[PDB]
RNA sequence: AUGGAGAGUUUGAUCCUGGCUCAGGAUGAACGCUGGCGGCGUGCCUAAUACAUGCAAGUCGAGCGAACGUUAGCGGCGGACGGGUGAGUAACACGUGGAUAACCUACCUAUAAGACUGGGAUAACUUCGGGAAACCGUAGCUAAUACCGGAUAAUAUAGUGAAAGACACUUAUAGAUGGAUCCGCGCUGCAUUAGCUAGUUGGUAAGGUAACGGCUUACCAAGGCAACGAUGCAUAGCCGACCUGAGAGGGUGAUCGGCCACACUGGAACUGAGACACGGUCCAGACUCCUACGGGAGGCAGCAGUAGGGAAUCUUCCGCAAUGGGCGAAAGCCUGACGGAGCAACGCCGCGUGAGUGAUGAAGGUCUAUCGUAAAACUCUGUUAUUAGGGAGAACAUAUGUCACAUCUUGACGUACCUAAUCAGAAAGCCACGGCUAACUACGUGCCAGCAGCCGCGGUAAUACGUAGGUGGCAAGCGUUAUCCGGAAUUAUUGGGCGUAAAGCGCGCGUAGGCGGUUUUUUAAGUCUGAUGUGAAAGCCCACGGCUCAACCGUGGAGGGUCAUUGGAAACUGGAAAACUUG
């Protein structure tokens, strides 16, 4: 801890990487090259919908979604939830970042969200998997 | 509002009066604090005579009169 | 080239303004160096006409005149005609 | 759009300045020119061009100090 | 110095830890929801996109060549225009002081030399003409406070231009304008870039910019460098702003830019009261294109709107009236500078959509007394809504009589404060629904679907889930979107380990220098701190006053932060003479 060889030579700070690095991003065609956004909102356009078997820590059975993003790369979703949306070729709104036990995938869905507005069987969660004009 | 007395010392010199003086300061960075002594180069000039092998000076900051040399003072210590 | 600025930061609930000597070739916003105060022409604000325009009056012999219909707030005062 | 009128007198301007800067290069062309060559152009020769650059340098675009450079090159040139 | 209590993290366990997920928000923060209205404000932040056009600083003279100052364009203006920004540079582009022994100038204001003498040409009327037009040819022109001899005009210590309405001209000269000729610290990163560029060192040029001078050139020697960042080199504005710390300030500097890089393109003969010029002037390029194919030259980094890319990404509603730039001895303009706004529940507020309430009150919705003091059917407020008159501010102007200045000259929004009688004109709906992040119980559910902000849940009592009456927060608000802040003490400038997390020299060796005996020290620089300069701030370590309080303005006592003077204390890092010696 000893200051003379602190500007002769500095330190670091911890190290650490952000989440969702391949997220937050618009994929140029004009000059090819992405963009560091960040952006709030964002859409979805589906490619397959997608489901792998094996589940240890629930050892229930629910599927996800394999949504392409932006011009020829693989971009992997999950649909947290009871509802089951038996569709596909959608254009939504984002959700973005992982819910618990998935990964890799870092992409969802709101509710409602232009495309559908969601699994319909739901009326009192009025805030969870399509719930719009619920009496409160 | 005046000319300062600008001082130093000197290192070498080439053919009819590329002069100069050492320039030097006490001062410290903004960060970590130490006493480390600090220097920078400057560019004075004589007929030949303030030059290397000891010219312990003085300078000037004013119309240069000059290629892209800046001073006219020599106001000394010694000679060697 | 000079005329008559103003400050900006926040109210008016009345006509208000200030006194500055700023460019000519400029809108009613202007930089002030010497802040001299402000101005309230709302005929209701009286407690805010505290400017003591000292470099903005010695003009007179340096180059200055009523313009821009402003000659009002002059129309009070007479420190001018030394010539 | 009010060029109806300057997009032309630019060259007014042109014309009222080159063709005196011209009658100027026949006035470096006599005297400063032979001020050494032992002619005669010391004397009325120098002495035109005091009332010609100054049918040039009463207005804000000929030269002002460089008028206090080419009249102290040509008139203290002894 | 108005000072730092976060959710859970170890193996199995107290214990020294270990940082993560994570918090709350704040973001030009909005998307489904929800869409009582607004005070005021900002939105090509999708693409500094290609274009439905024009759009824009503009018109005129008791001083001047058409008509009963109209009709010129000489002359003046403009042209570098308002606006648009943060495409392009590590740069004096940027905030402040500043040698000027690197600077000057008409616009703001007074003027001052005088107002003498001049010739006469050019725009229009076009005068005369070929031909898709209009592009171009003849070509006297008629004037102009002017294209314009000449006198001295000032810096020889010997430089010229003035052609005033009426009881307005050109110069010796100025205060000034953007700036700045420039000085300084302002002036970031890449060690996968040191044997240093031939000009590296600086003196020496005919030259010249309002401006010294390797700035091209002028003459010669480099080791100038030198292991210290030569140099290369990647984003390339800065600076009042905003979330913010206790404080150092610390970052982003977008509404808000006061300063600068930038207008199809490479230039550009040009020029200017200020230059290579966003609707100029020409000639090379590839663009949607206009043209008897004279060949036109245009692109909204200036309002719109079009195909759009679109989380949202706006009104071609109006036209000068809030300031006059410019033209004008004058009455007058253009506003597309600035204005008038569908308003997006984007900011959050001004508050309004139920009352006096009510005996526990029912026909009971998780539970099987719970939110039930649920209800009804009675009354209370104007404030939403039937109308109405709606004039909030404020002072404009040769001749009016003689730069202080002024009347017979200032209502699109010019109707607001709208108490206003006033019915009853509902304030969408809240999440998980246990315990932490704050939450209440369960039928559906028998592992079939499935709960889940780190912790975390259904296999036959999900005090989680499908769904159902709500308590903790709420009513213009529900879950989410992701940015740095104290918190993160996971920068350590305040607040960093050495044997052990995630960490100590192969060492004989060892340049630069960070450090680098005792005492007196010659120093009289600096710190001790400070006379001074006390040069402004709107507001500062503060508070307050105008305002239906909130959108929109202000007294500045805190001196503007060694800024215009260098200090006395030698106790010392500091022009640095030695002595001590056993270390």
């Amino acid at each position: 801890p000893t200051i003379n060889q602190l500007v002769r030579k500095p330190r670091q700070s911890k190290i650490k990487k952000s989440d969702s690095p391949a997220l937050n991003k618009g994929f140029n065609s004009k000059k090819k090259k992405f963009t560091d956004l960040n952006s709030p909102q964002k859409r979805g356009v589906c490619t397959r919908v997608g489901t792998m078997t094996p589940k240890k820590p629930n050892s229930a059975l629910r599927k996800y979604a394999r949504v392409r993003l932006s011009n020829n790369i693989e971009i992997n979703a999950y649909i947290p939830g009871i509802g089951h949306n038996l569709q596909e070729h959608s254009v939504v709104l984002v959700r973005g970042g992982r819910v618990k036990d998935l990964p890799g995938v870092r992409y969802h869905i709101v509710r409602g969200a232009l495309d559908t507005s969601g699994v319909d069987g739901r009326r009192q969660g009025r805030s969870l998997y399509g719930t719009k004009k619920p009496k409160n | 509002n005046d000319r300062k007395v600008y001082v130093g010392k000197v290192v070498s010199d080439k053919m009819d009066k590329t002069i100069t003086v050492l320039v030097e300061t006490y001062k410290t960075h903004k960060l970590y604090g130490k006493r480390v002594k600090y220097s920078k180069k400057y560019k004075t000039h004589d007929e030949n005579n303030s030059a290397k092998l000891g010219d312990i000076v003085k300078i000037q900051e004013t119309r240069p009169l000059s290629a892209t040399k800046r001073f006219r003072l020599v106001e000394i210590v010694e000679e060697s | 080239a000079v005329k008559i600025r103003l400050t900006r930061l926040g109210s008016k609930r009345n006509p208000f303004y200030r006194i500055v000597v700023a460019d000519a070739r400029s809108p009613r916003d202007g930089r002030i160096i010497e802040q001299i105060g402000t101005y309230n022409p709302t005929s209701a604000n009286a407690p805010e006409i505290k400017v003591d325009e000292a470099l903005a009056l010695k003009w007179l012999n340096d180059g200055a005149k009523p313009t821009d219909t402003v000659h009002n707030i002059l129309s009070k005062e007479g420190i001018m005609k030394k010539f | 759009k009010s060029a109806i009128k300057r997009v032309k007198t630019t060259e007014k301007a042109e014309a009222r300045n080159i063709s005196q800067k011209s009658a100027m290069r026949t006035a470096v062309k006599n005297a400063k020119t032979a001020v050494s060559n032992n002619a005669d152009n010391k004397n009325e020769l120098v002495s035109l061009a005091v009332k010609l650059v100054d049918k040039a340098a009463q207005s804000n675009l000929i030269h002002s100090n460089k008028a206090d450079r080419i009249k102290s090159q040509l008139m203290t040139a002894n």
